[PDB]
């Protein structure tokens, strides 16, 4: 079903999946609706997997009266935050829930108020990458990555980049409005074609070393 | 005397999530012993005189 082409090899992996085994770190969290942010979000998007997420607050109070029970230690996240919290991954954890039209429809986003696993360290992680300069770019083995915030000004966002997309860049040619992820490398080769607003090429998924 | 004081809290489950841990902290309490004394002394003439009553 749906297979109209035959290729010579299998894809190495899918976005949001671990491609190598080694040291790793992850934490759970609860997704907050993007509309809840007070200064409003200049950049918007869905809660797509393999996108960066930011810390929003603590939701461990679990009570309504004068005394409250601190039952668990939980964290609450938003699609784009100045403070980096992790990258959503491990798609096998969640449920499809179908879509608005009909069930059994391919969906790759999580609803608001749902749980998730976010990665701070990973030897090998397959994520989708983006081009932030609207021009042809070849990354090569050793590079740096960055993610779009919600508070990114429209003047610095001429391209319609999503809320929490990941952008690769060279050592000294970082875009003006992005937030860098320390000690992050591409550790793989990839090439991207020319880019323009409204015709944003989604790039190609690529291996990436978080820490 | 001693105390135990356990500690620990839980988080939501995840396949690749880190593992929370529990611990404890013991303390000790002390009290001090206090001693007292008291004496008496009787003389020969006063003992005989007091026997008159």
């Amino acid at each position: 079903m749906f297979q109209k082409q035959v290729y010579r090899q299998y894809t190495p992996g899918f976005p949001g999946d671990l491609i190598e085994d080694g040291p790793k770190r992850a934490r759970p969290g609860r997704i907050m609706s993007l509309s809840a942010v007070n200064p409003a979000a200049t950049a918007t998007g869905p809660n797509r997997a393999s996108r960066a997420f930011g810390y929003a607050g603590d939701v461990s109070a679990l009570g309504e009266g004068q005394p409250k029970t601190i039952a668990a230690r939980a964290s609450e996240v938003v699609i784009g935050g100045a403070n980096f919290f992790g990258v959503l991954g491990h798609p096998k954890h969640y449920a499809l829930f179908g879509s608005a039209g009909d069930s059994l429809a391919p969906s790759y986003d999580l609803p608001d108020g749902a749980e998730g696993e976010f990665f701070d360290m990973a030897t090998g992680l397959v994520v989708e990458i983006f081009n932030g300069a609207a021009a042809a770019l070849d990354l090569d083995y050793g590079d740096l990555v960055a993610y779009v915030p919600n508070n990114l000004a429209t003047a610095d966002d001429a391209l319609g980049l999503p809320a929490g997309a990941l952008v690769g860049f060279k050592t000294g040619s970082m875009p003006t409005g992005l937030v860098q992820i320390p000690n992050a490398r591409i550790v793989n080769a990839i090439s991207l074609p020319a880019q323009s607003a409204g015709n944003l090429v989604a790039g190609v998924t690529i291996v990436q070393l978080t820490q | 005397q001693g105390i135990v004081e356990p500690a620990g809290t839980a988080v939501e489950y995840g396949d690749h999530t880190n593992i929370p841990l529990t611990s404890w902290n013991a303390n000790f309490e002390r009290r001090t012993i206090v001693r007292g004394e008291l004496g008496m002394m009787v003389g020969t003439l006063e003992e005989g005189r007091a026997s008159a009553i």
